[PDB]
């Protein structure tokens, strides 16, 4: 059998699994990156599909 | 005694990349300039390498 | 390793597929008693679905051992999944396919690079005629690789909505489900399903043959019909409920259309393109091995 | 800007095959002095009608 | 490799193809692990000049 | 319209149009007139243009299909309009 989920039933448990993020995920830190502007305006291509 | 084949294959390797700028269509005319000042360069590259 | 019996894994009680409904685990098959369907004028007809590619995608250099089940319930069934083409770990199924390989697909769905110990697992066999179908969901997203997504939900309504002589025909009506349902049902029903253990279903369908394959097509084919409901859930173009005298009855329309939609709801699960493509994906492979 | 625009359409540049004739490049540019000891040449001074 | 943007439009560009062309000679084999990477340019230079 | 002044007109007209080509010896190919004439009537500006410019050869094709995948896969473009 699954196991009734504990949302399913009325009944309150004070023991639950709550996933957690370790120090090694970081979530919400700002990036680091080298930005590269093109070579030359007028080179640019606007248009094409 | 006197050919260096590092030299050599270097030579022929610009002689190439010296066509290929020729060949290559350009569109503006200060493109046109850099198109044969590459080559230049190129040959200046040889001798640098040589 | 557990040895596969003679019917197929998921002859084995630690395999249940089960729905909880009405305060007690029930069968799919008497969950799907509870759909009632309204036909409309429209009509669904099965085409022919295209033979997958040859391609087995090829499984990159992972050191890590893949939770292979878990990518794909979570891309079919789950509720949050996005972009599940992106991380692309489906080509790893491609590593089982080889004979005598070192990896082994644990019963806890994760692809093991080598046996390791007090972790058990499908027999390598069983497996690797698995991953040589299903390792093509790593290349669900490669353009050249790409299934229907539109025709092919036709069979998902024929083998869920259709009657046994709709079937027969090959076409039927576009129909319209309805059960009376509890608050959030279609949510608890997938999550109900995405907890599955569906990689039993899906090695035992592809590594069975003759009277064992098809005990196993009748045996089962309301676990696949469940997971065509939630799929149909996920890409049905509206949800609603009716009130009917003190009772709620759930209604989804329609069966066997893919409406393309990709804004999420409340009421169900929503597929991104990329869970489209993987779901379209998922159903040529699997229709496929249905089929034989 | 007509007869510029006629002209121009007939191209800025023009080579002179083996036939002798002179082929137009039909393409609108700036002539740079490169193009001196190319096989090309302005086109103003083609002297063809 | 240290990854080099570069649309190719200018024929001077092909300086950055020499750039690899050296550095596979001075260094074939710190080249041959970082050729790939070093592919994604040349296609670049490919799709451009040829 | 004067049937001696539209000739005279649409002939001078058609003589001013000269789409970029390479000429070839091969018996299969196909100028590919479509993409050839819009790269002309854009001056070679679009990216599609300035391609015929540089290799104007991309416009001959022996299978049709391949006359535009040539394109698309030279631009990286998905479509053209
Ligand atoms: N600018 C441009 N448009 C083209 C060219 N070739 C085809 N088209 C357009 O492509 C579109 C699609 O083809 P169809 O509309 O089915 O063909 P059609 O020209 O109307 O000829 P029929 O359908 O036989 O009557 C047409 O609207 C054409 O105008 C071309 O070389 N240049």
């Amino acid at each position: 059998q699954v196991g009734i989920p504990k949302l399913e039933v009325d009944h309150i448990s004070f023991s639950n699994v709550v996933s957690m993020m370790t120090a090694n995920i970081r979530t919400g830190d700002d990036m680091a990156v080298e930005r590269v502007n093109p070579d030359d305006v007028r080179a640019i291509n606007i248009r094409n599909a | 005694t006197v050919t260096n084949e590092f030299a050599s294959r270097f030579r022929t390797i610009v002689a190439t990349l010296a066509n290929v700028v020729n060949e290559r269509a350009v569109q503006d005319d200060m493109q046109k300039a850099t198109r044969s000042c590459t080559k230049q360069w190129l040959r200046h590259l040889e001798t640098q390498f040589d | 390793m557990l040895q596969q019996p003679t019917g197929g894994y998921t002859t084995l009680e630690q395999f249940a597929f089960t729905i909880r409904n009405d305060g007690t685990n029930a069968t799919p098959t008497q969950f799907l008693q509870l759909l009632s369907y309204e036909a409309t004028e429209n009509e669904l007809v099965k085409k022919t679905i295209p033979t997958p590619e040859t391609h087995l995608p090829s499984a990159r250099n992972v050191p890590g051992n893949v939770y292979i089940e878990d990518a794909i319930t979570q891309a079919l069934f789950g509720i949050s999944a996005q972009n599940v083409n992106a991380h692309g770990y489906f080509s790893r199924l491609s590593a089982l396919a080889l004979p005598n390989t070192s990896a082994r697909l644990g019963l806890d769905g994760v692809i093991y690079n080598s046996e390791t110990i007090n972790i058990p697992f499908y027999d390598p066999a069983a497996v690797a005629n698995f991953a040589a179908t299903y390792a093509k969901l790593g290349n669900a997203s490669t353009p050249r690789y790409r299934a229907d997504m539109i025709d092919i939900y036709a069979h998902v309504g024929l083998e869920l909505a259709g009657t046994d002589a709709e079937r027969a025909a090959g076409v039927m009506p576009v129909k319209r489900a309805k059960f009376d349902s509890w608050e959030g049902s279609l949510i608890s029903l997938s999550r109900d399903v995405v907890n599955w253990k569906i990689l039993a279903f899906l090695i035992d369908l592809c590594s069975l043959e003759g009277e064992a394959l098809r005990a196993f097509k009748t045996r089962n084919r309301d676990v696949f019909r469940m997971m065509l409901f939630i799929m149909s859930t996920a890409v049905a173009a509206n949800v609603v409920n009716r009130k009917v005298t003190k009772r709620v009855d759930r209604v989804l329309e329609y069966i066997g259309v893919n409406s393309m939609r990709t804004a999420g709801r409340t009421a169900t699960i929503t597929y991104d393109l990329s869970r489209h493509e993987f779901a379209a994906k998922f159903l040529q492979l699997t229709f496929t091995r249905w089929n034989a | 800007p007509v007869e510029y625009g006629i002209f121009v359409q007939r191209g800025a540049t023009y080579t002179i095959n083996a036939a002798g004739e002179f082929e137009f490049s039909g393409r609108n540019e700036k002539w740079d002095q490169a193009l001196y000891l190319s096989e090309h040449f302005p086109a103003l001074f083609s002297d063809v009608p | 490799l240290k990854k080099i943007a570069e649309s190719f439009e200018d024929p001077s560009s092909i300086v950055v193809v020499l750039e690899f062309i050296l550095f596979a000679l001075f260094f074939p084999t710190e080249f041959n692990r970082i050729k790939g990477d070093i592919q994604n340019v040349l296609l670049l230079f490919f799709s451009r000049w040829y | 319209i004067p049937a001696d002044e539209l000739i005279d007109n649409l002939h001078s007209w058609m003589r001013s149009v000269h789409l970029l080509h390479v000429r070839s010896e091969d018996n299969t190919l196909r100028y590919n007139w479509m993409l050839g004439v819009y790269a002309r009537s854009t001056n070679y500006t679009t990216p599609v243009g300035q391609l015929v410019v540089n290799a104007p050869a991309i416009l001959n094709y022996s299978n049709p299909q391949d006359a535009f995948n040539s394109v698309f896969v030279a631009l990286g473009i998905d479509y053209i309009d």
